[PDB]
């Protein structure tokens, strides 16, 4: 006997006022309850359970079902009531690693330490609460009593409790060889190195060692996972990572369930598929949350997902992270809402790609958008790479200055450059400081009534020009919008324009150059025509001229 | 030597909250900062039966180029049982105040062992390459609000030789500062809390100067022109309106009067006398204070911050709309909005903290993504405010302009 070191065992409780599980052990068929004493006597010898008496109170049903394709039952512990019970853990993996941040290392081995999860002691005081029974046949003998001495199969705290204990075995192994880097994952170890062939495997021949020091076997060189490692849904080669394949339902009924878990697909596709566009497969799922009715598409949303199928034709492949070069993100507009970005440290060579689509709402600059755009490229590189990436933007340094030194709201990008890729983003209107000397006052204003929705939207200026509009179907801020509209629309390149409606400000005022309203839209597009706008606010209902004028106009 | 009991409010649980992404350099600065900690026994690592967390990150002070670690116990705070620090009133009235930084005091104290679950932090991995390191603490955390209160017995012991040495200063304490404020000339202040540290030595080297100003609230200006255009009429008239919303008897008949026709926004307009008349009696309405305006300490503090340009940003301190309890100017990084905002966040803080003993809750003029993303890369104080954002341009920004 070489005296294996114990494993520490870790303290659980159940929930505060709960106490353990009392589930009925259903009936089973005398086939699978000689089936299960087999099972569990070989689970005794082995330590993994032992045999209790009538003194527990506690249960936990116990059910065989036959693994397809052998004639060999297999045991099923239904913790699901204890679970329910069980203290809340600290949990496996608050996050993915993603394959663009693993660092370019000339070997890796992976260990199967599957045999591992059944040799961690489980805590003492808790053990009474995972007893379950074996039915006797034809229910005429006490069922068999046993409960677990280990982690259980099923069992909610099993994957935290497991790591954790691999984790404190591995750090004398991690700390005593600097230069090895260790990911865990379930049963597998994935030791990875940058050292030549033969010093590697003889630093996993170490790690074996060690591991058997508190008895854990591993799979010898022979029996080790050769390369490419199918991990949570990537491909993973010395070189280069990319996804696993993608394979989309075709049907020409859809439903909205599998059109759910497509666009998660394609999402899926787009960390390393450039030009995926997910817009118009998305807008279909729009507040109907039945899972099973059609819907046919539109005439630019196939035009979109013809080249989605055709776009995953060819295999990509992103690359792995070299810390001593710089890290390269550039962002392009799409179009419609829609951002496409690549992070690369050389040319050509992606570690990933990404898209990004704009936040619902009414109104929207394209500026804000790549704002956006930069802030969730820089998160998701702080947790990839623990850095922010140089940043190459379709804006011009001016455009940029001009804005934030402009923009009502405080913002920041952080370091980027210009790089001149169509389309670029842009200022489209800018208003005035000031009032612009020799450019006609136009009083604009409107109003509707709020039961039969009738109202009128109008100006008058300061050379006696003047125009009301009668409209149907209308409200208060409808009509001072379209009032705006027509000074815009009945003036020359240069225009005052003076308005009472704080509505129509707080929109103007937010810059927006696109809108979910036609109504504003109109106004953006005047307002690229212009060369100069000055808008200005005035209290309603005070007699201010040419406001008290045209407000006597409209609400008649 | 012994711990004092601590417990949680009825019906909550201990914080849930995840933590942020975090930069390598800050990452290897808090693996440092923690494992020398550890060896100190100052925190201790923890298992996965600990479902606890606080975000933790990492901050260089004011005037230092050594990381210190932060704690975000603002979820913690709000579930504590609270433990009953009469505010002095008389530190506002004080020619000058200084802020002592006294947090590693708590660290010589032990945490109630049944608490000390609830304190729980991760260092978190890049890339999710292993899990966080898990701490909890055994004595008091700097940024808890139980640490000032459970240390208050012994940091009274510790100051009455001074207090009693020098009935004129005012000393109190929030968070782990200490506020230290008297009526001398900075020459003699300088000396007098050079003085104060000799106490923490016996039983920390820098510290901060403040200064009330002029004006709890900065009265309302209207402009003095000899010739007035239209539009200088239409924003003065709409600056009365709104001010006639704070101010009783504020009248704009006569000078909308002026206003009266369709003229150009850049034509001179003569004032009348009457109006004259009445923009004269609107200024001496403004010089008066605002009725009916008194701290409630029950109720929260708001703070609203505006955008000015060039590196000003105006702010107004109330409870009720329309009756500031205190308003201000911030001014002079020229090209980081994000920097000035936190930089005036944290004064707008320190304010409320002499004058009311409390933080305000604010309301920012910036994106959450943006001031999500940005805000801890500049942030130099030991406590952290509540915020809200403002998505809608008010029209408010130009009568404090
Ligand atoms: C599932 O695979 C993971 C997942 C995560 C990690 C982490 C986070 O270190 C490592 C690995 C091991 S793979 C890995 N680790 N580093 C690199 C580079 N690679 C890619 C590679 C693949 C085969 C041969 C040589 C290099
Ligand atoms: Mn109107
Ligand atoms: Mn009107």
């Amino acid at each position: 006997m070489v005296p294996i070191s114990p494993i520490e065992t870790v303290p659980v409780k159940l929930k505060p006022g709960m106490d353990g599980p009392k589930v009925k052990q259903w009936p089973l068929t005398e086939e699978k309850i000689k089936a299960l004493v087999e099972i569990c006597t070989e689970m005794e010898k082995e330590g993994k359970i032992s045999k209790i008496g009538p003194e527990n109170p506690y249960n936990t049903p116990v059910f065989a079902i036959k693994k397809k394709d052998s004639t060999k039952w297999r045991k099923l512990v239904d913790f699901r009531e204890l679970n329910k019970r069980t203290q809340d853990f600290w949990e496996v993996q608050l996050g993915i690693p993603h394959p663009a941040g693993l660092k370019k290392k000339k070997s890796v081995t992976v260990l199967d330490v599957g045999d591992a999860y059944f040799s961690v002691p489980l805590d003492e005081d808790f053990r009474k609460y995972t007893a379950f029974t074996i039915p006797s046949i034809n229910n005429e003998t006490p069922g068999i009593r046993y409960q677990y001495n280990v982690l259980p199969q099923g069992w909610k705290g099993s994957p935290a409790i497991f790591q954790s204990s691999m984790t404190k075995i591995l750090e004398p192994f991690k700390k005593q060889n600097p230069d090895i880097v260790i990911y865990q994952y379930m049963d597998d170890l994935y030791v990875g190195s940058d050292l030549e062939i033969g010093q590697h495997r003889t630093k996993i021949e170490e790690l074996r060692q060690h591991l058997l020091r508190w008895g854990l076997t591993t799979p010898d060189k022979k029996h080790q996972k050769e390369p490419p490692f199918l991990w949570m849904g990537y491909e993973l080669h010395p070189d280069k990572w990319t996804v696993q394949p993608i394979v989309l339902p075709e049907k020409d009924s859809w439903t909205v369930n599998d059109i759910q878990k497509l666009v998660g697909k394609l999402n899926w596709a787009s960390q390393i598929y450039p030009g995926i566009k997910v817009r118009q497969l998305s807008k279909l799922l729009r507040g109907t949350k039945a899972l099973t009715e059609v819907i046919p598409l539109t005439e630019e949303a196939e035009l979109e997902l013809a080249e989605n199928r055709e776009i995953l034709k060819e295999p990509v492949h992103g690359v792995y992270y070299d810390p001593s070069k710089d890290l390269i993100a550039e962002i392009q507009k799409q179009g419609q809402g829609q951002w496409t970005y690549q992070i690369y440290q050389e040319p050509f060579k992606n570690l990933k790609t990404g898209k990004y689509a704009r936040m619902r709402g009414a109104h929207t600059n394209d500026v804000k958008q790549l704002t956006e755009a930069v802030q969730k490229i820089t998160t998701e590189s702080i947790v990839i790479w623990g850095k922010t990436p140089k940043f190459k933007l379709p804006i011009q340094k001016e455009t940029w200055e001009t804005w934030w030194t402009e923009y009502w709201q405080a913002t920041w990008i952080p370091e980027w450059e210009f790089v001149n890729t169509p389309p670029l983003v842009k200022l489209w209107y800018q208003l005035e400081k000031e009032p612009i000397v020799g450019a006609e006052t136009f009083y604009v204003d409107g109003a509707a009534n709020r039961e039969t929705k009738l109202g009128k939207a109008g100006y008058v200026t300061n050379k006696g020009r003047q125009k009301v509009v009668p409209l149907t179907n209308t409200t208060n801020q409808k009509t001072e919008l379209q009032a705006i509209y027509l000074a815009l629309q009945d003036s020359g390149l240069e225009v005052n324009i003076v308005t009472d409606s704080q509505y129509a400000l707080g929109i103007i005022q937010a810059q927006p150059d696109k809108s979910e309203s036609e109504l504003v839209n109109q106004i953006i597009e005047q307002l690229i025509k212009k060369e100069k706008v000055y808008l200005a606010w005035v209290p309603a209902h005070k007699g201010i001229g040419g406001n008290e004028q045209v407000d006597k106009l409209v609400s008649a | 030597i012994e711990t004092v009991p601590v417990k949680l409010k009825p019906g909550m649980d201990g914080p849930k909250v995840k933590q942020w992404p975090l930069t390598e350099e800050k990452i290897k600065a808090l693996v440092e900062i923690c494992t020398e900690m550890e060896k100190e026994g100052k925190i201790s690592k923890i298992g996965p039966e600990n479902p606890y967390n606080t975000p933790v990150f990492a901050i260089k002070k004011k005037d230092s180029t050594k990381w210190r670690k932060l704690v975000d116990f603002r979820e913690l705070n709000k579930r504590t049982q609270d433990f009953w620090i009469p505010h002095p009133a008389g530190l506002k009235k004080k020619k000058s105040v200084t802020v002592l930084d006294v947090g590693d005091a708590y660290f010589s104290v032990p945490l109630d062992e049944d608490f000390r679950k609830y304190t729980a932090f991760t260092i978190p991995s890049i890339n999710n390459e292993t899990p966080g390191i898990r701490y909890q603490y055994n004595v008091l955390p700097q940024g808890w609000k139980g640490s000032p209160a459970i240390f208050q017995s012994s940091m009274t012991k510790i100051l009455e030789p001074f207090k009693k040495q020098n009935p004129d200063i005012v000393i109190y304490q929030y968070m782990d500062d200490l506020y230290v404020g008297s009526d001398l000339e900075i020459g003699q202040h300088r000396t007098k809390i050079e003085e104060l540290r000799q106490h923490l030595l016996r039983w920390l080297w820098m510290g901060y100067e403040l200064h009330p100003d002029k004006w709890t609230v900065q009265p309302i200006v209207l402009p003095e022109k000899d010739s007035w255009t239209v539009n200088d009429i239409q924003k003065l008239v709409g600056k009365l309106n709104w001010a006639s919303q704070i101010y009783p008897g504020i009248k704009v008949r006569q000078l909308s009067k002026l206003l009266r026709g369709t003229k150009a926004l850049t034509e001179v307009i003569p004032l009348t006398e009457e109006a004259e008349l009445e923009l004269a009696e609107n200024r001496e309405i403004l010089k008066e204070p605002v009725h009916g305006v008194y701290y409630d300490p029950s109720k929260d503090l708001i703070a609203e911050i505006q955008k000015q340009g060039q590196g000003q940003w105006t702010y107004q301190i109330y409870q009720e709309p329309f009756k500031n309890l205190k308003t201000g100017k911030y001014a002079r990084a020229h090209t980081n909005d994000v920097k000035q905002l936190t930089e005036a966040v944290q004064k707008i803080t320190t304010e409320s903290i002499v004058i009311w003993g409390k933080t305000p809750k604010f309301k920012l003029p910036i994106q959450k993504e943006t001031w999500e993303t940005w805000w801890t890369e500049y942030w130099q104080a030991t406590w952290i405010p509540e915020w809200e954002f403002v998505n809608t341009p008010p029209l408010v920004k130009l009568w404090y302009q």
